[PDB]
């Protein structure tokens, strides 16, 4: 609201990529792995 | 060697194994014992013998 947009400033990019990579981690929390880069095709997360 | 096999990486290590020898079987098993020397090793003593 401050900076107008998500896209009007650089800065405000940033904060919305922060904004987007928090609310991702939200949304995927349970595919992380703590260490190993957790590995999955097609038939393992059910995508069809 | 006339094999293909490929290494899938979303396969655990025990389901590639499965995999890759129902796929070829004993054959490359032989080729493995052959690159491995053993054999060669015996018939050297046992000639030397």
């Amino acid at each position: 609201a401050e900076e107008g947009g998500e896209n009007k400033s650089e800065r405000a990019k940033q904060a919305n990529a922060l904004h987007l990579l928090l609310i991702g981690f939200e949304q995927n929390r349970e595919r992380i792995n703590t260490v190993q880069n957790s590995t999955y095709s097609m038939d393992q997360l059910n995508f069809s | 060697t006339a094999f293909r096999v490929s290494v899938n990486g979303y396969e655990t290590s025990n389901e590639n194994y499965v995999r890759i020898l129902s796929e070829w079987g004993i054959p490359l098993v032989d080729q493995l014992i052959h690159d491995s020397g053993i054999e060669s090793f015996r018939s050297g003593i046992g000639l030397y013998l």
